[PDB]
RNA sequence: GUCUUGGCCAGCCAUGGUGACAACGGGUAACGGAGGGUUAGGGCUCGACCCCGGAGAAGGAGCCUGAGAAACGGCUACUACAUCCAAGGAAGGCAGCAGGCGCGCAAAUUACCCAAUCCCGACACGGGGAGGUAGUGACAAUAAAUACUGAUACAGGGCUCUUUUGGGUCUUGUAAUUGGAAUGAGUACAAUUUAAAUCCCUUAACGAGGAACAAUUGGAGGGCAAGUCUGGUGCCAGCAGCCGC
């Protein structure tokens, strides 16, 4: 069978404009991503939302399609945590900015709950298996953590911090 | 006045130098991060 | 504007109207003709193989003086003989009479682009190595 | 390890069927790589007073950062029972069945083929 | 005649049938479709190919068995190609799975197994290059390493004062000045996976200080982000999608 596949992330229209160029560096230098690909990865899924919000907004209020589709939509927003219960029903929707979606990375949520004193730092134990959700250890950065999940974040139980059992480099200086 | 007999002219004529060799480059994740601090931060 | 018909009953005017008037079309007209599979250089294929008959020179066209390095390569899938430009500098040297080199397109859509007046072709590999591998300090030519 | 293995059991279900029953086992078995099949298998035969023989296990996958793993675990009624369903290939890796040796895949469709050509009883 | 209707065919009679609303003929580098790509709307283009229908098994024709075939891993004949030979004869159809030649710009192992999906048989038991597994594999797609950090010294932006004793220690950088912890790429007891193996996953004892475990591909006049740097050549070599050097 011919497996479904698809594409996080789309290139630019115009590959060097400065002010595109400059704004995206705000972002990666501040949450301290990788490459260019992962912010047209959240311009992206942002864009998917922002559409689907308007085209709901040109049908009828009571119309059932619109009741269905608007309700599904905010639910995996007040889920994740880029809205608030306050935001009802979708005019709020098309306020979110790329910002926004950024905070509920594991990323930014390991650096903004002091667990890690440094955004890079953040990220490089992430990958490196010491921070753990729950009682499941994440190795992802792109991990979008919910409210609900925002209060079990700490170290893993076989990692050096919080487990206790020293590492590599320190066993070897024993 | 060219001819086929003049083919690798300058490229015969050029002077080998070689590349400084320097520290290497932080790679990924990091390399943006000097990028933003030349950019961004130290201003 | 036009005087296009307006009825409601038009539609095979408009039609043939439009299919006759879609010939003018440059693109359309090549692509409907199918004449890059009657007369193109190539089958339609974007490269093609051949072996260089002879090096020639030619003259750029003003404003422009110098000699754009060439050769003469006969096609190998339908004997077809075009002039492919040998890019880069002192790359004349690699390619030698008799050899087995592969041609691409030269620029957009078959038409000579810069001041090379007639070359339509580029030399991309001989002897199944790159070019650029044997410009650059990279591969060797093959022994044979 | 010093840390008690822990075992849980989920989808349970008698299956009079194939004189069996059907259940997946969840392992907590922090600060140790993993359990074995084999000493999976007593656990669960002291847990439902069987045997060895009464217990088969089917699958263990590891969940990701370890510390769990999960599986199909199949306990029968009878010896007997076990011994007529449970599948050949299952029974060898247990041990309490001999493999049936025979030749490559290839060779025996070339033992048959030369067959062909021969009739009547100079076949054998 | 056919399973049956039918100019399907045989006899007799009549002169009709199609066409400018494109008949007939020709081309297709045309199998049809569900659908793929890209689009505000209206559209353009592709569709050999994981599904449904059709046709074919070197090219035509004919036929037996059989409920079902004009069957080709059935037969017969002709054409082309081709194998063995004692020269009298015999035997053949990879557009099935591997593999080879040729062709080309252009596409993988003469591997393991019926364990999984189903099919077939007298059938719980046997068979299945259907099918699954593994190997080659930068077609395309997902996640994501190549590094983290404390202090010291310096500089900048602040803060009370400008007696300019200014670092005094809020922050950010430079630290060519040092101390640290952590890990996977790899490797391997063991366990796990599987028909049996491999990999992932799990995990003992190993595995990091730049010389290492060292990221590349394009470009720096404009379109279009980035040099008023230095050396060489001197309308030569060469660059350049376009304007141009
Ligand atoms: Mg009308
Ligand atoms: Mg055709
Ligand atoms: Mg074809
Ligand atoms: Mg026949
Ligand atoms: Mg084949
Ligand atoms: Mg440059
Ligand atoms: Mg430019
Ligand atoms: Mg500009
Ligand atoms: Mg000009």
């Amino acid at each position: 069978a011919p497996r479904s596949y698809s594409k996080t992330a789309k290139v630019p229209r115009r590959p060097f404009e400065a002010a595109r160029l400059d704004s995206e560096l705000k972002l990666v230098g501040e949450y301290g991503l990788r490459n260019k690909r992962e912010v047209w990865r959240v311009l992206l899924t942002l864009s998917k939302i922002r559409r689907a919000a308007r085209q709901l907004l040109t049908l009828d209020e009571k119309d059932p399609k619109r009741l269905f589709e608007g309700n599904a939509l905010i639910r995996r927003l007040v889920r994740v945590g880029v809205l608030d219960e306050s935001r009802m029903k979708l005019d709020y929707v098309l306020a979110l900015k790329a910002e926004d979606f950024l905070e509920r990375r594991l990323q930014t949520c390991v650096y903004k709950l002091g667990l890690a004193k440094s955004i890079h730092h953040a990220r490089v134990l992430i990958r490196q298996r010491h921070i753990r959700v729950g009682k499941q250890i994440v190795n992802v950065p792109s991990f979008v953590v919910r409210l609900d999940s925002q209060k079990h974040i700490d170290f893993a139980l076989t990692s050096p911090f919080g487990g206790g059992r020293p590492g590599r480099v320190r066993r070897k200086k024993a | 006045h060219g001819s086929l007999a003049r083919a690798g002219k300058v490229k015969s004529q050029t002077p080998k130098v070689e590349p400084q060799e320097k520290p290497k480059t932080p790679k990924g994740r990091a390399h943006k991060r000097e990028i933003y601090t030349r950019r961004f931060v130290n201003v | 504007s036009g005087g296009k018909p307006r009825g409601l009953n038009a539609a095979r005017k408009l039609r043939n109207n439009r299919r006759e008037q879609r010939w003018s079309d440059l693109h359309y007209k090549k692509r409907a003709l199918g004449t890059a599979f009657k007369s193109s250089p190539f089958g339609g294929s974007s490269h093609a193989k051949g072996i260089v008959l002879e090096k020639v020179g030619v003259e750029a066209k003003q404003p422009n003086s110098a000699i754009r390095k060439c050769v003469r390569v006969q096609l190998i899938k339908n004997g077809k003989k075009v002039t492919a430009f040998v890019p880069n500098d002192g790359c004349l040297n690699f390619v030698d009479e008799n050899d087995e080199v592969l041609l691409a397109g030269f620029g957009r859509k078959g038409k000579a682009k810069g001041d090379i007046p007639g070359v339509r072709f580029k030399v991309v590999k001989v002897s199944g190595v790159g070019l650029l591998a044997l410009w650059k300090e990279k591969k060797e030519k093959p022994r044979s | 390890s010093d840390s008690p293995v822990t075992l849980r059991t989920r989808k349970f279900i008698r299956n009079p069927l194939l004189g069996r029953k059907q259940m997946v086992v969840d392992i907590l078995h922090p600060n140790r790589p993993n359990i074995s099949k084999d000493e999976l298998r007593e656990k669960l035969a002291t847990l439902y007073k069987a045997t060895k023989d009464q217990v088969n296990v089917f699958g263990l996958r590891t969940q990701f950062g370890g510390g769990k793993t999960t599986g199909f675990a199949l306990v029968y009624d009878s010896p007997e029972a076990m011994k007529k369903f449970e599948p050949h290939y299952r029974l060898v890796r247990v041990g309490l069945a001999s493999k049936i040796e025979k030749a490559s895949r290839q060779q025996r469709k070339q033992r048959k083929n030369r067959q062909k050509t021969l009739r009547g009883t100079a076949k054998v």
